[PDB]
């Protein structure tokens, strides 16, 4: 699990 | 000599996102009002940093065709980017509080080999005189480079990249006809822009004496 927090902004709506 | 209702769509959808871009009032406040000290000053460069990635996201992600690119590669492209972006934005508002921030740079424990360079590169962008399209057409095509490590479908990349490169000659055709060089220049930002990822990169590396914030760690491989 690498780039937790960018993969997160963007994914999210 | 006009865009096309196609071009002029694409256009818009860029200004929308480019527009919608701000720094929070409790980041600008801390310009204002925190300690001035190497420690303090290079702290908010951090967080202003931090902001900058999140605004860059989410401008990325209305760039028409973006959202359409593999998964791993829009990654990839926000990864390679994010440094050369964030260069173009600290140019645009350093020619548009302002004497206080260049203060905090000048004495945040980076050295001069890093900010000559920078301050000759704002100096450079505000002697073109560049409109809000031109700033941000550019921050665009940054984003959408094909040769960037890592990318998987470069052709993919190349056929959003190459309507914007398109269009921003265009518009150098349109609003400056008698001055033909014009868009050379602001392809002569794109290569110097190119040259901040090695010197970011030995200022990252140099500052192993430090915690940065879990964003910046992801996207510079610190
Ligand atoms: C003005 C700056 C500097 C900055 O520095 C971040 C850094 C740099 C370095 C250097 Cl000094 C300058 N250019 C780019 C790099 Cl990359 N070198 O190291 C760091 C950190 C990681 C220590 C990060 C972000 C902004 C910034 C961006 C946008 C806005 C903005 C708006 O959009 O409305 C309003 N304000 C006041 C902004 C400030």
């Amino acid at each position: 699990k690498d780039h937790q927090l960018l993969r997160y902004l963007l994914d999210k709506d | 000599m006009e865009l096309t209702p196609d071009q002029q769509t694409l256009l818009h959808f860029i200004m929308d996102s480019y527009n919608k871009q701000r720094m929070p009032q409790e980041i600008t406040n801390k310009i204002l009002k925190e300690a001035f000290s190497a420690e303090e000053n290079f702290l908010i460069l951090t967080e202003m940093a931090t902001n900058h990635v999140q605004v860059l996201v989410e401008f990325t992600k209305k760039l028409p065709g973006f959202q359409t690119l593999d998964h791993e590669d829009q990654i990839a492209l926000l990864k390679g980017s994010a440094v050369e972006a964030m260069f173009l934005r600290s140019a645009e508002i350093f020619n548009k509080h302002s004497d206080l921030l260049e203060a905090r740079i000048r004495n945040s424990g980076i050295s001069d080999e890093y900010i000559t360079p920078m301050f000759s590169f704002y100096k450079s962008i505000g002697e073109l005189k560049m409109t809000q399209e031109e700033y941000a057409l550019l921050t665009a095509i940054v984003i959408l480079s094909p040769d960037r490590q890592y990318i998987k479908d470069r052709e993919a990349v190349e056929k959003l990249q190459e309507p914007l490169l398109d269009v921003l000659q265009k518009l150098c055709k349109i609003h400056q006809p008698e001055n033909p060089q014009h868009f050379a220049c602001l392809l002569g930002r794109l290569t110097e822009l190119r040259t901040f990822n090695h010197h970011h990169a030995e200022m990252l590396m140099s500052w192993r004496v430090h915690k940065f914030t879990p964003l910046l760690c992801e996207i510079w491989d610190v």
